[PDB]
């Protein structure tokens, strides 16, 4: 109960202070102004690090149990599987490095 | 007569003045460098 | 427990946030931007007023036209102007800006940046000293403390 | 009662929030030979809220927005997910003591980067929406070695508990056995809060950084709360990383003060690095991420899953 | 003469690779240069507090124009106009005709401070000392019409600040 309503507080006071940062400019009753999909083009390679990013962050996904994986009998089974994990990602960034998939030069 | 007076150096000129770069050696060698680092974390690791 | 009191004390208090925390818009046009980066430089330290160095155009509240306003540049400073959140204040800087200054015969000079826009304070000098620039920034702060627009509006 | 609680601790960091620009400028303000604000209250002390005052009552910006709900949206999420962040923390007892707090603080931040991106959409411009996808490329880059290296840490914790933190400091701190984790995690919260010299949201290099550009935005004032916030945090979690403080049952309010000093300094060297380097170019700093900070953590995740298991110095479960 | 700025070969030994190494992997220059802004914090700053404290300046400052007199309160000007001709704005415009005795005076004696470049050359190219640029330079005003200054604003200037202006002069004449 006490987390939902954390939650509920954090995010009611941040709306709050949000709809009163934009009525509380119009106490002043400014004057009127009068007065002023498709590619971006996007390029290839903002897309590919999002891509990157989203790869190695699923290999992170398969880590994370790394610190109770640690209290099992099989030591040298997981210590193995646990490296072989890190060893992949680790190829993963040397196949993009070596192809010039981390390069920024057009 | 009042001897003339103007704005001059000193008798005897100033004093030296420096100007080539003065950028000190501080720190360790790299290998002191690298064996404090080492040994900091083989007292953490013990 | 008058209106009029506390319409009096809340004008005391907006006024007194609005020049204490004045964020300027320099236009750098010519020399006398120069003084006016003597004026954020560490003998005067404008930010310690609370007259932050850089701020973006669209936090700014007072624009300083620190130059020659060439023709070719009034369109882009009238822009800037207009697109200045309120409240805001024009301080026109050096001869130049208040009115031509050496430039003033020129078929390519603005006479004065206030053919462009609504100015506010003129410091003149040419350039004004750092010194000369922030006693006219710190009368541009007392002209908002004598701001009345509560009263005004409660009056109406 | 916890109403309270919750209550005693969103009212002091937006406090310490408001408080650390003042703190800023005037830090900012000794290393540049000059003073900061002092006028504004004695010795600026009143400058925040002349500030506060000010920015709340400035007219609203032009243009229009594309989007109204992610024009809203965005400042609620980064602030809500701000607040959200200092839930678990122990100091040293967490207002929500939860089991995987570590894996929350991870999940909640990941989510910080929509702000960016829903402003960025909102934004009605083409070039403010590539400054905000640039933006989001620097936070998720970042983001990988922060989750890599706080794994690599809690191999010698042994659980995702914040607290347990605090039990296995309780002899060192984790600084000695992982100063250089510890160096890449400070650098890697530099980037991830776009702070210099990563802070080219605010830098030279963007399309829309031109001063006479002009895009839908704010309010200014809160996504400035929400970034600072994240500041004090960040560096709260950084002390509790790897400066675990001691804590005495009978006298938890010395942990507090004890605590409190540690982070402090931590953000004013946030204050004293931006004072001092030049910024980054957007490809520079990817390279110092993908090409550097990544293989040497793979390389020291490699180490602290072995290290343990070679040493038998595997930590408890629970 | 000249010298190489930057024609250094690095020395290619174990015990200076290493060093570089150290560099670059323990940012020791990155350190050297943050004990740099952390020295400078335990300074005194640089400061001054303006306006209960001032810049320093000397008797030469061009600041703001004003018109002196004789010590016997006549004027000293006497219309030459050597002040308008030599004026390299042009920011000075002069009338003049015989006084109801006589003298040689001006009625129009105006100045554009906002033309006015603030070189002080009227003042070098006056014969009388009469125009002189002194020592203030705390003038701006909310208006353009204010810095349009004519003769009795700038006679009041003189009778104003005549007192710091003649001991500017007086420190300084003899360099002239
Ligand atoms: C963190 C933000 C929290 C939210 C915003 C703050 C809380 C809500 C607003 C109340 C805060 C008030 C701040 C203190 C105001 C005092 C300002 C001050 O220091 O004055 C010095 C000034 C100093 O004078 P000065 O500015 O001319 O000095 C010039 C500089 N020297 C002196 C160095 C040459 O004194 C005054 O003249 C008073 C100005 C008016 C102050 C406001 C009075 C009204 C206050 C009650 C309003 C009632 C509604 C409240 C809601
Ligand atoms: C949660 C943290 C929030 C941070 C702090 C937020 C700021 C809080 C402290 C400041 C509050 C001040 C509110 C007023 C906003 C500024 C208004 C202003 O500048 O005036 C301009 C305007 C001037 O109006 P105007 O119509 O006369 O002038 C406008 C002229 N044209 C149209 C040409 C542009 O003021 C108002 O419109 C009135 C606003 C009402 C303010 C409340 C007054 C109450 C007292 C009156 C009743 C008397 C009985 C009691
Ligand atoms: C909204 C915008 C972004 C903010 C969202 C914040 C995160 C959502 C809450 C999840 C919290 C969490 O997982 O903590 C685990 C935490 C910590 O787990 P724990 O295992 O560490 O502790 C639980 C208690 N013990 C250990 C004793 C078993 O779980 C709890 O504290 C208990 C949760 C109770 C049930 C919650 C029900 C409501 C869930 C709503 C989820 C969000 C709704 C969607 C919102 C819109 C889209 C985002
Ligand atoms: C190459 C260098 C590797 C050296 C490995 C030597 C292994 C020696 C060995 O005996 O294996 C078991 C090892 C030691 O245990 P042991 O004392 O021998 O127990 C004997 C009971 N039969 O068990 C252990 O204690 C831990 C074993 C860890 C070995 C991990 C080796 C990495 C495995 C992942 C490889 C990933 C390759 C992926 C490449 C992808 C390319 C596309
Ligand atoms: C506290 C818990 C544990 C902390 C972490 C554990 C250590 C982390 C890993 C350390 C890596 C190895 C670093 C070794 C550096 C040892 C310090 C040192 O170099 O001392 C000498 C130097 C000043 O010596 P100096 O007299 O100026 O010049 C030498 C004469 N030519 O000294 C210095 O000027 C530098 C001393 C300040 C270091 C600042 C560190 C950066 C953060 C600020
Ligand atoms: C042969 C090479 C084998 C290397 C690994 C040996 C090892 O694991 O160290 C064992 C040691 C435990 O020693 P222990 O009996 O528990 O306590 C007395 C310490 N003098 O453990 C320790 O002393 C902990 C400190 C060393 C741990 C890191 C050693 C490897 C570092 C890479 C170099
Ligand atoms: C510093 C040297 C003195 C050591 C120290 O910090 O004092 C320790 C004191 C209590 O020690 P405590 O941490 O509670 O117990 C350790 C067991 N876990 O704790 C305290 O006295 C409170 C902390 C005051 C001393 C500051 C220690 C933290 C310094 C962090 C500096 C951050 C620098 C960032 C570097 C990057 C920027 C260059
Ligand atoms: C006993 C002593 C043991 C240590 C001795 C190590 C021997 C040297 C190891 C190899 C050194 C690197 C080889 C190399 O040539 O690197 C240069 C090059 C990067 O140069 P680059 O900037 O891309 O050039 C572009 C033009 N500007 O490199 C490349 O272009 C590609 C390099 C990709 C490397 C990515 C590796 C990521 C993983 C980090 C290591 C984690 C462990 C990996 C698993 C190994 C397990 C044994
Ligand atoms: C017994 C064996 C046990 C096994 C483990 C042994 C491991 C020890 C040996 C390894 C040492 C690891 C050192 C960890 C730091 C990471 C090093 C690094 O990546 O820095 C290099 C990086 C790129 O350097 P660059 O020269 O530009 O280019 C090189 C690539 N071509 O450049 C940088 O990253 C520079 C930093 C960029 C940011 C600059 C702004 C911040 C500088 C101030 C930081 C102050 C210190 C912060 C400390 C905080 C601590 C809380
Ligand atoms: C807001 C301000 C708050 C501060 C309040 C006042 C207290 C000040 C305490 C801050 C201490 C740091 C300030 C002093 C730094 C300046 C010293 C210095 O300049 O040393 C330079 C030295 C030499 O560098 P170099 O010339 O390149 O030599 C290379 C080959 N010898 O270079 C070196 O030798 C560097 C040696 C250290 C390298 C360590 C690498 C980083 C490791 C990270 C561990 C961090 C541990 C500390 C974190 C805090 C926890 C206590
Ligand atoms: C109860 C608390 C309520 C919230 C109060 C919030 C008060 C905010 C006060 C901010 C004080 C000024 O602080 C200063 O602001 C400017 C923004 O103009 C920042 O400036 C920075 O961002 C802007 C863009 O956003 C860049 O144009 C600028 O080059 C960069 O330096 C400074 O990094 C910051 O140090
Ligand atoms: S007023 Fe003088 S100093 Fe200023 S821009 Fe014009 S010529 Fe340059
Ligand atoms: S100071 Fe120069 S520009 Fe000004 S009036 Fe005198 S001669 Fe003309
Ligand atoms: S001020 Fe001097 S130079 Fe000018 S007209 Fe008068 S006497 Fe002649």
């Amino acid at each position: 109960m006490n987390l939902m309503l954390a939650l509920l507080t954090n995010f009611t006071l941040a709306t709050l202070l949000v709809i009163i940062a934009f009525w509380l400019p119009q106490l002043n009753v400014y004057s009127e102004k009068t007065s002023p999909s498709a590619r971006l083009p996007f390029s290839m390679k903002f897309f590919l690090v999002a891509i990157t990013f989203l790869l190695f962050d699923l290999e992170i996904a398969l880590l994370l149990p790394l610190p109770w994986a640690s209290q099992t009998a099989n030591l040298n089974t997981m210590l193995t599987m646990a490296l072989f994990l890190i060893i992949l990602l680790a190829v993963s960034l040397a196949y993009e490095w070596t192809q010039k998939g981390l390069e920024w030069t057009e | 007569a009042s001897k003339v007076k103007q704005d001059m150096p000193p008798v005897g000129g100033y004093g030296p003045i420096d100007y080539k770069r003065n950028l000190p050696r501080r720190g360790l060698s790299g290998y002191s460098m690298f064996a404090v680092g080492i040994g900091a974390l083989l007292f953490g690791y013990w | 427990s008058r209106g009029e009191y506390v319409v009096a004390k809340l004008d005391d208090l907006i006024n007194w946030a609005r020049r204490s925390s004045l964020w300027p818009m320099t236009f750098g046009l010519a020399c006398c931007a120069v003084e006016m980066m003597h004026m954020a430089a560490p003998r005067y330290d404008m930010d310690r007023f609370g007259v932050v160095f850089r701020a973006s155009p669209r936090q700014s509240d007072v624009m300083i036209v620190a130059g020659t306003l060439t023709n070719k540049m009034a369109p882009a400073l009238r822009k800037v102007y207009d697109q200045m959140p309120e409240p805001r204040y024009v301080v026109s800087m050096g001869s130049c800006a208040n009115g031509g200054g050496y430039y003033h015969y020129s078929y390519s000079v603005v006479r004065g940046c206030d053919r462009i826009v609504p100015v506010d304070i003129y410091v003149p000098g040419c350039p004004p000293t750092a010194e000369a620039l922030l006693y006219g920034i710190l009368q541009l702060q007392k002209k908002i403390k004598r701001e009345k627009r509560l009263r005004i509006w409660y009056r109406r | 009662m916890f109403m309270i609680n919750i209550l005693m601790l969103i009212i002091p960091i937006l406090l310490a929030v408001a408080f650390l620009t003042l703190v800023e400028r005037k830090v900012l303000g000794y290393m540049q030979l000059r003073k900061g604000p002092n006028v504004v209250g004695p010795y600026g002390l009143l400058q925040p809220i002349a500030d506060a005052i000010k920015l709340f009552i400035k007219e609203p910006l032009r243009p229009a927005t594309s989007s109204a709900s992610m024009f809203i949206l965005a400042p609620i999420m980064a602030l809500g997910l701000a607040l959200t962040m200092w839930i678990p923390l122990p100091m040293p007892y967490p207002l929500i003591n939860m089991n995987l707090g570590v894996l929350f603080m991870l999940a909640m931040s990941s989510l910080a980067v929509y702000s960016i991106l829903w402003s960025g959409w909102a934004s009605n411009s083409k070039y403010a929406l590539i400054g905000a996808l640039r933006a989001v490329a620097q936070t998720i880059s970042y983001e990988v070695t922060l989750a890599i290296i706080l794994l690599s840490v809690l191999l010698m914790s042994g659980s995702f508990t914040l607290s347990t933190l605090i039990t296995t400091q309780e002899q060192m701190w984790l600084i000695l056995p992982a100063w250089p984790l510890a160096m890449m995690w400070f650098i890697s919260t530099l980037a991830e809060t776009n702070r210099a010299p990563f802070d080219l949201t605010e830098g030279e290099s963007e399309l829309v950084s031109g001063f006479n550009v002009e895009y839908a935005a704010g309010p200014f004032a809160l996504f400035f709360m929400a970034e600072y916030a994240n500041i004090i945090m960040m560096n709260i979690f950084t002390a509790i990383l790897f400066l675990g403080t001691s804590h005495n049952p009978h006298m938890p309010e010395l942990y507090t003060i004890n605590f409190t000093i540690k982070s402090l300094l931590l953000t004013m060297s946030f204050l004293w690095i931006r004072a001092s380097y030049p910024r980054f170019r957007y490809d520079q700093l990817m390279h110092l991420l993908w090409k550097n900070f990544l293989p040497l953590t793979l390389a020291l995740c490699m180490w602290h899953v072995s290290l343990p298991i070679l040493t038998s110095g595997i930590p408890p479960q629970t | 003469t000249y010298k190489y700025v930057n024609l250094r070969e690095p020395s290619m030994d174990m015990k200076s690779v290493t060093d570089r190494a150290a560099q670059t992997l323990l940012w020791t220059e990155l350190i050297r240069g943050l004990g740099m802004t952390l020295s400078y914090l335990f300074r005194e700053p640089a400061t001054i507090n303006y306006p209960f404290e001032k810049g320093p300046l000397s008797p030469r400052f061009r600041g703001e124009h004003a018109l002196r007199r004789y010590p016997s309160g006549e004027e000293r000007c006497i219309a030459c106009k050597l002040c308008e001709a030599v004026c390299p704005a042009q920011a000075i415009t002069i009338e003049a005709e015989p006084r109801a005795d006589g003298s040689r005076r001006t009625t129009r004696y105006d100045i554009d401070m906002t033309k006015c470049i603030y070189c002080g050359f009227c003042q070098e190219a006056c014969p009388v000392d009469a125009i002189v640029e002194g020592p203030n330079f705390e003038f701006s005003t909310e208006t353009h019409e204010e810095l349009l200054y004519n003769k009795e604003k700038l006679l009041n200037n003189g009778d104003k600040w005549e007192a710091e202006i003649a001991a500017n002069i007086q420190a300084d004449y003899l360099y002239r």
